[PDB]
């Protein structure tokens, strides 16, 4: 078996923790958005028509 | 105006009541009018058509 831990060397855990290690990431990363927002918008208009047609 | 729905001719039922004097058979229509760059108005355009009495 292998005891409270193990022995000393730890042992082994070259193959545990080297077929680990994971790559953890870990990947604290990939979460939710605010998106952001877009900007309007540019007039004054100007007359020519539609004065005279209506 | 034609922002204005039309019309001028129906027949009314009272849902409520203010002035005795004075059948308003609808507010015809109503549309608030942003303006542009070159200026505001932001208000409620509107058009109503009222029989009075007698």
């Amino acid at each position: 078996c292998e005891e409270p831990p193990a022995p000393a060397p730890p042992p082994a855990k070259p193959k545990a923790a080297a077929a680990v290690p994971v790559k953890a990431a870990p990947t604290e990363t990939g979460a939710q958005a605010a998106p952001s927002y877009s900007y309007v918008y540019n007039p004054v208009g100007k007359r020519d028509p539609f004065r005279s047609p209506i | 105006v034609e922002m204005l729905t039309s019309d001028a001719t129906i027949e009314e039922f009272p849902e409520a009541q203010v002035s005795p004097f004075f059948k308003n058979i609808d507010l015809q229509t109503a549309k608030q009018v942003g303006g542009a760059q070159v200026g505001v108005p932001i208000l409620v355009e509107f058009k109503i058509t009222m029989t009075s009495n007698y």
